[PDB]
């Protein structure tokens, strides 16, 4: 836990300004960059937190499940077409089904989840041998060998604050990806690497502008 | 934003809402079964 | 001298108080005791001078709520301009807008209600409209949803910049006092800056935009291949190949042989038979000596230069022998005081819509709108109610300055004054004329229907009877028909058609307008129209005068503006506050406002309005009976009230049925009414009693103490409801009538 | 102060701050008895500063083409009026290195980068210099005042040796061209719009026939 207070250290999303004194930027990926003051009181701040780590992580393999098809359907072997049009693909059962078995396993583990966020520590999996003690929790990075097995997220590959800070903004990126290719395939008809390769070819006049 | 949430507590925008998500149901229940007049299920 | 003076930041966007309900009331702010808290609260939101004693912070505030109210109206025109766009058949209708009835409004296919999207021609459905805005929008050459579409964003746009002028401008940078109090430099603008650079503004949105486009549609083209606007400024040569004189850039005005210019400004007045409106070239060369009036008048008061006149510089010298010292300080009463002018305001606001409803019919300004018969109608008579209503708060207002902000010690006058000093010699003139104008022109059609069911047709007051003729009017309506001969050369027709001379104008098998003559009915409507005047007056006035001090209530002023009574002593003292005053005359302004409207319904449709056969002959809609049957009250309930109310009460299961089922809701509130205003309070606080009893009694009884509405709330939602149901019976009874049958 | 056309209430404020103060103001702005926002006059100083560098920029530049086209080697590809370039659809357009509409955004962004960094200076002035830019943090502390930054990377040459004088006549300078150079372009762009024929061309004109004496006509034409 490292603390990154105003001056140098805080590079201000908007030079020149002085950061809301709430936002003392403790949490990786801060920039002191809430005009709207949302995170006013420290409960919703958390709150927010946790939802904005969550968002990030499904947007990460929500664009991952986009982009990655479509460029082994392009060039690849297998071709994976229109992954907006796969909603609707048809398989070995129904989407009600599906719908179902995704809302229970989903509902089970989330719950599990929620629990944990409301009483930390109260709801974990961490075997005990004798003698050797486990950690601790930062809800939002459970810890142990079960989500952390490489040991990644303790201290040694990086300081913990610098990787948080990697994946809250790589998870904004992402955010970005998902309402771009979404709002895309609502204008266009086309992949996200089709529209890459149009703008590629043309970028003077291959555009949004471009009707 | 405690205050907001506190004024959003307030009865009239509470029951606004109420009324609309009620409304809302009604009118759904009423798409799902037009007209609705005997009770033909048991 | 005058600056740009302002303050910084008074107070701060925190949601602290949002959550603290009457923040602004020291009581309110306590606690809801009981129930009463609930309606005190609302009750006085916008009392803005109850929560102060200086006038520049209620200053601030009315100037943020302006603002509010703008933001309102650009919402609701975006809503409209938006519903023309994506749901209406504008197209269609421009297509050819004989018979084709203008609908913007569908309704969703849920409940039943699908009858309401009725046949309304051009391969629609949708609910019919009467607001009559697809004239005004083939008036400006729209001809396109594009339009429509980007008016209302633009629309939207205004609206939201409003909201934040409006924020901004009371919690950042509040105006200060002499900002405000500066009235010289706020008519000189108004006068010169808002009304005449718009009126000029908008001559140029007419003569190079619509002008051309409307007379290429009434050469008869489809809108799709006529060329677009700008493409009518880009390219000269279209406006050379329809005006001449329009290819000569600037030289024939600026060097003052304007003569040229005589082809599209020109004075010919009357109507356009090709589409019963106003010539187009005449409404320009309105527009635009309209926006050159005000540009002139503009620069009458001195502001920081060293010429120019001062408010208080033309008063002043006003004293004539009888009053004396003249208006003498009057500038600084109607400086100090806002409620003054919000009466000041609203009695010239009402009195010109009521002019403006009146101007409408007589002469049509839009292109094919006096054969939308619904639209006019409508129009008109809303038009009226509106200007009844403000003519009413403006006497309200003027009785609440009168209570509270009057005082002679400092905000002296002598005119003011002396009015007051014989303040009983104006009431009894005035009550007994009220008196005899009842008299004269009631016990007429007493007489009249009396002698009608006796047997004696002979001894009635009519044309075939004992004769009244008013020959003042006819006079008139003379000299106006044989003025534009020698009085008025430039003209070349009357200025409307209304008057007793000329010709007929038919557009699609129905007449629009044609001369109007006047018979012993109208005498009687007229001296009607004039008593019910008098009387709403006489209420009024007698409240204003009176909210001060009266001969029953010494101090009545120190009891407050709005109090219920004096207790029942000295023999009963209720609904002696100026409040009660207004109460009253509310439902006299009603009365009047419908017999007005009732009367021009029956006389348009009996004299006026029809279809026109293809040799020439003239069936009106209802036959004309006016000069036969508008002279006994029973024949108002047979001739008119009964029968024209048929197609309002068969109308269910048709499209029109919207339109019937209020007609009973309308009578039901309407009764509802007099539950309120008949009753009064301690029966209620007795049962409220017993409930909260029977309630008790299960551990229910609520620490909102449960309380009888107080007195002046329920007079004010006996008479709210009074006037919903009245508006809204006449409302439904035009509207499904007209628009079945016209 | 060299009085042309001034009044009283030009005087309560204008007391001489601005260089070369010459005393003409008939409407008195920024009477200080309640300090208007962005009516400053300090912002004042600065706007006139700010408009007339950009109108010099501007009246050589909308200017350079066409004129260079006459007997110069700029090829005539390009002899086009600046009210002909493209800027004007009703008057002309250009095959570019990019379409018109995504090429207006992207130099808008550009601008708005660069004036939103001066704004956010003049707000706090010299508080660009601390946040990572990835270099240039060490120049753009400026010289104090947002009106006047010098700064290497504004300063090239070095002038103002050493010295206040020099700096108020090149400054005078400034002021002087930036009036004449708003003029300029206020006239070329009105005989634009009522001549339609463009400057360089007018001046082509204006050499050798003096009869020309277009206010006579006052023709009004696209
Ligand atoms: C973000 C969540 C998400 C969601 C909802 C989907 C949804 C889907 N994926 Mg998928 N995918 C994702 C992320 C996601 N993907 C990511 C991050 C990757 C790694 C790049 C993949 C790699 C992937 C492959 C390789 C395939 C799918 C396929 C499918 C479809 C059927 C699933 C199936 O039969 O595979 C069952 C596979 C299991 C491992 C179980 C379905 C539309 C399949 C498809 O297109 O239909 C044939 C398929 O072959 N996905
Ligand atoms: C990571 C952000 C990102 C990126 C790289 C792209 C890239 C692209 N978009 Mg796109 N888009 C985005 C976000 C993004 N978009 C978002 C958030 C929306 C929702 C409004 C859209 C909606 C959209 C539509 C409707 C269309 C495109 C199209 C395109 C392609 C042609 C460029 C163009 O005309 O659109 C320019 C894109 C915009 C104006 C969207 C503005 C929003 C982004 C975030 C701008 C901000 C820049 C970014 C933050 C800085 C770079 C970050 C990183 C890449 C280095 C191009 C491949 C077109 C296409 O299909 O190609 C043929 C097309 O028709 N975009
Ligand atoms: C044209 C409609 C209109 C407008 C412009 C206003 C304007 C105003 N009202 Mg208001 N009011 C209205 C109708 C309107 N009222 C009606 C119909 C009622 C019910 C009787 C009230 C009841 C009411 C109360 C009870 C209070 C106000 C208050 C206010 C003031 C501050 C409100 C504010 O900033 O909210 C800003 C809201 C937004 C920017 C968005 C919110 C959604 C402002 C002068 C307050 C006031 O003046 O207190 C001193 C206050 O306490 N109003
Ligand atoms: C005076 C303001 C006003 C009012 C009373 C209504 C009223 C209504 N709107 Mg509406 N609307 C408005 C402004 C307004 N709108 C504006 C400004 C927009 C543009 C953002 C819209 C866009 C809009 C849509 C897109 C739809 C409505 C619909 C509806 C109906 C539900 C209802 C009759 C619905 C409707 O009638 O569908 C047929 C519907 O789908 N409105
Ligand atoms: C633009 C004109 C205008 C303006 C600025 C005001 C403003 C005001 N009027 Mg007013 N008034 C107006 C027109 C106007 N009125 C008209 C046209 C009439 C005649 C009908 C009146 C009749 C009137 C009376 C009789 C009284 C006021 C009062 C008031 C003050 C308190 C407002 C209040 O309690 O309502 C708060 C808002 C409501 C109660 C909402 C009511 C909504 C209606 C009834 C529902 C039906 C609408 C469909 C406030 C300063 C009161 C006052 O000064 O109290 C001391 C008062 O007693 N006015
Ligand atoms: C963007 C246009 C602009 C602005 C904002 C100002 C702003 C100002 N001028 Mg100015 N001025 C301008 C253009 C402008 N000037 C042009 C084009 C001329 C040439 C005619 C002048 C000539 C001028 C004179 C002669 C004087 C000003 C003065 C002032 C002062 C104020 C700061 C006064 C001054 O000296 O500044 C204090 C003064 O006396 N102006
Ligand atoms: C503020 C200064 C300014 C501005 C806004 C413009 C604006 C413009 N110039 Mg320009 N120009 C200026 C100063 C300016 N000029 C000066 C001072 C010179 C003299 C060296 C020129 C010489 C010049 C030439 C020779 C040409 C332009 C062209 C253009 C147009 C396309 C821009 C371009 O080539 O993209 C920039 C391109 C990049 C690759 C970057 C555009 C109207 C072109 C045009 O169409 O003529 C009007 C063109 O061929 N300019
Ligand atoms: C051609 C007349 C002229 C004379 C000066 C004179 C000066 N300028 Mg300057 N400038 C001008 C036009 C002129 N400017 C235009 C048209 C744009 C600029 C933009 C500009 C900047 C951005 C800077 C100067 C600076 C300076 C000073 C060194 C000196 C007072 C520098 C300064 O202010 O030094 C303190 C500086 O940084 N000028
Ligand atoms: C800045 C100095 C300047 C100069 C050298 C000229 C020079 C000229 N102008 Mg000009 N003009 C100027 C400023 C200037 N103008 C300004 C500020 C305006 C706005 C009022 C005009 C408006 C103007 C018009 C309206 C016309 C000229 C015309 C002319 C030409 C005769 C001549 C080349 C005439 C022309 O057509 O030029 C070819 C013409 O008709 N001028
Ligand atoms: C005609 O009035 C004209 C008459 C002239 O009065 P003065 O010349 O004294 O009034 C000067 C005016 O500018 C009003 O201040 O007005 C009165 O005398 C007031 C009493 C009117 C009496 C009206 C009786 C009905």
């Amino acid at each position: 836990t490292v603390c990154e207070p105003l001056g140098p250290d805080r590079p201000v999303w908007f030079p020149g300004t002085a950061p809301p004194p709430w936002l003392d930027g403790s949490l990786p990926g801060d920039f002191g960059f809430d005009p709207l003051g949302f995170g006013s009181e420290p409960e919703s701040l958390r709150w927010f937190a946790q939802a904005e780590l969550m968002h990030g992580r499904w947007a990460m393999l929500a664009v991952a499940g986009i982009l990655i098809p479509e460029i082994l359907q392009k060039w690849g072997f297998m071709e994976e077409f229109s992954w907006y049009t796969a909603g609707e693909r048809e398989y070995f059962a129904d989407p009600w089904t599906l719908f179902v078995t995704q809302m229970a396993l989903m509902g089970w583990v989330e719950g599990r989840r929620w629990m944990d966020y409301l009483n930390p520590g109260s709801v974990d999996i961490e075997p005990r041998f004798p003698n050797r003690k486990n950690p601790t929790p930062d809800v939002g990075y459970p810890g142990g060998l079960w989500f952390d097995w490489g040991n990644w997220g303790r201290g040694s590959p990086e300081p913990v604050m610098v990787l948080r800070t990697k994946e809250i903004k790589n998870g904004r990126l992402a955010m970005l990806a998902f309402v771009g290719f979404w709002f895309q395939v609502v204008y266009t008809g086309q992949g996200p690497l089709d529209n890459l390769f149009a703008h590629l070819a043309d970028p003077g006049h291959c555009n949004i502008f471009s009707a | 934003m405690r205050d907001i949430k506190t004024y959003l507590s307030v009865a009239p925008v509470l029951s606004t809402l109420w009324f609309g998500a009620l409304a809302g149901l009604l009118i759904e229940i009423n798409r799902l079964f037009p007209d609705a007049l005997s009770f033909p299920f048991f | 001298e005058v600056k740009i003076v302002v303050d910084r930041d008074p107070v701060k966007t925190s949601f602290e108080e949002w959550a603290r309900p009457g923040h602004f009331s020291r009581t309110l702010a306590k606690g809801p005791d009981t129930t009463t808290w609930i309606w005190n609260l609302h009750a006085d939101a916008h009392d803005f001078d109850s929560h102060t004693g200086d006038l520049e912070e209620i200053s601030r505030k009315v100037f943020s709520a302006h603002f509010g109210q703008l933001s309102i109206i650009f919402l609701w025109l975006s809503g409209m301009y938006f519903h023309g766009a994506r749901f209406s058949n504008y197209e269609a209708w421009l297509s050819d807008p004989t018979h084709i009835g203008p609908s913007a409004q569908v309704v969703w296919p849920i409940v039943g209600q699908e009858i309401l999207n009725g046949d309304v021609g051009g391969g629609f459905r949708g609910i019919q409209i009467t607001s009559g805005f697809f004239q005004l929008w083939r008036a400006s050459g729209i001809t396109s949803e594009l339009q429509l579409y980007c008016t209302a964003i633009g629309a939207l746009v205004f609206a939201a910049l409003m909201l934040f002028a409006g924020w901004f401008h009371y919690h950042k940078a509040a105006p200060k006092l002499a900002w405000f109090q500066d009235v010289e430099s706020m008519l000189n603008h108004h006068l010169a800056g808002l009304l005449g650079l718009g009126s000029l503004s908008w001559a140029g949105h007419q003569i190079h935009v619509s002008l051309p486009i409307n007379q290429f549609l009434d050469a008869g083209v489809d809108p799709k291949e006529i060329p677009l606007p700008h493409e009518f400024i880009l390219n000269r040569d279209l406006l050379a190949q329809l005006y001449p004189s329009f290819a000569e850039g600037a030289t024939p005005f600026f060097t003052l042989n304007w003569s040229k210019y005589a082809e599209f400004l020109t004075f010919r007045g009357g109507l356009d038979p090709v589409t019963g409106g106003l010539w187009l070239t005449d409404i320009a060369h309105h527009h635009l000596a309209i926006a050159i009036l005000f540009l002139i008048a503009g620069h009458m008061y001195r502001t920081n230069w060293g010429i120019g006149h001062g408010l208080k510089d033309i008063l002043e010298a006003h004293k004539g022998p009888f009053t004396g010292q003249g208006h003498k300080g009057l500038y600084e009463i109607l400086t100090t005081s806002w409620h003054a002018q919000l009466s000041l305001n609203l009695a010239m606001l009402g009195s010109t819509t009521i002019v403006v409803a009146h101007h409408m019919y007589s002469m049509p300004p839009y292109p094919y709108l006096a054969t939308d018969y619904g639209t006019q109608l409508s129009l008109f008579t809303h038009h009226m109610w509106i200007g009844g209503f403000l003519i009413v708060g403006a006497a309200a207002h003027a009785a609440i300055f009168m209570v509270r902000d009057y005082d002679p010690t400092t905000r002296y006058n002598d005119l003011l004054d002396r009015v007051l000093r014989h303040r009983d010699a104006i009431i009894s003139h005035l009550n007994w004329v009220c008196i005899f104008l009842g008299f004269h022109s009631f016990g007429l059609y007493i007489h009249n229907d009396t002698m009608s069911a006796l047997g004696r047709p002979q001894d009635m007051f009519s044309d075939t009877a004992i004769q009244l003729q008013p020959i003042f009017a006819q006079w008139v309506q003379n000299i106006h028909a044989t003025a534009p001969g020698v009085t008025a050369p430039g003209a070349t027709t009357s200025t409307s058609l209304t008057w007793g001379g000329g010709e007929l104008v038919a557009v699609g098998g129905k007449v629009a307008l044609l001369p109007i003559p006047l018979g012993t009915a109208d005498f009687l409507v007229h001296h009607i129209h004039a008593f019910t005047i008098h009387v709403t007056v006489l209420i009024l006035l007698k409240g204003v005068l009176f909210a001060r001090s009266s001969r029953l209530i010494p101090d009545k002023a120190n009891l407050g503006f709005r109090f219920p009574c004096d207790g029942p002593g000295r023999g009963g003292t209720c609904q002696v506050s100026a409040w009660d005053h207004v109460f009253l005359g509310l439902f006299w302004m009603y009365n009047a406002i419908s017999v007005v409207i009732f009367h021009f319904s029956w006389k348009m449709q009996s004299d006026v309005w029809g279809t026109i056969s293809d040799q020439g002959v003239v069936t009106h809609i209802t036959g004309g009976n006016f000069a036969q049957s508008s002279i006994t009250i029973n024949g108002w309930l047979r001739d008119f009230l009964w029968a024209q109310a048929s197609q309002v009460i068969q109308s269910y299961g048709s499209s029109l049925s919207a339109y019937g089922l209020f007609f009973l809701g309308a009578h039901f509130v309407w009764a509802f009414s007099l539950m309120f205003l008949f009753s009064g309070r301690g029966y209620w606080q007795e049962l409220i009693e017993s409930i909260v009893w029977a309630h008790n009694k299960l551990k229910v009884a609520p620490a909102t103490q449960p309380r009888a509405l107080s007195i002046i709330q329920g007079r004010a939602v006996g008479v709210t409801h009074y006037l919903l149901g009245g508006i809204a019976t006449t409302w439904a009874f035009f509207l499904a009538r007209i628009i079945a049958v016209g | 102060r060299q009085l042309w056309f001034a009044s009283k209430q030009s005087l309560t404020y204008l007391d001489g701050t601005l260089p070369g103060d010459f005393g003409f103001d008939p409407l008195g702005l920024s009477d200080p008895e309640g300090t208007g926002g962005f009516i400053e006059p300090r912002w004042l100083a600065y706007g006139e500063i700010f408009n007339g560098r950009t109108a010099m920029m501007g009246v050589v530049g909308m200017i350079a083409p066409e004129a260079l086209g006459k007997v110069g080697l700029v090829p005539p590809e390009t002899a086009i009026p600046w009210f002909q370039a493209g800027a004007i659809p009703p008057a002309g357009t250009y095959q570019y290195w990019a379409d018109p509409y995504t090429l207006f955004v992207f130099e808008m962004a550009l601008i708005g980068f660069a004036e939103h960094r001066r704004l956010q200076d003049w707000y706090n002035p010299g508080s660009m210099g601390k946040q990572y830019f990835l270099g240039l943090e060490k120049y753009l502390g400026g010289s104090g005042d947002p009106a006047y930054p010098g700064g290497p990377i504004f300063n090239p040459l070095g002038f103002g040796t050493k010295s206040e004088k020099e700096m108020k006549e090149l400054k005078l300078k400034e002021i002087k061209n930036g009036r004449l150079a708003m003029l300029a372009f206020l006239g070329m762009s009105l005989q634009a719009i009522f001549t339609g024929v463009g400057p360089f061309q007018n001046l082509l004109d204006h050499l050798s026939d003096p009869v020309n004496n277009n206010i006579l006509t006052s023709l009004k034409f696209h």
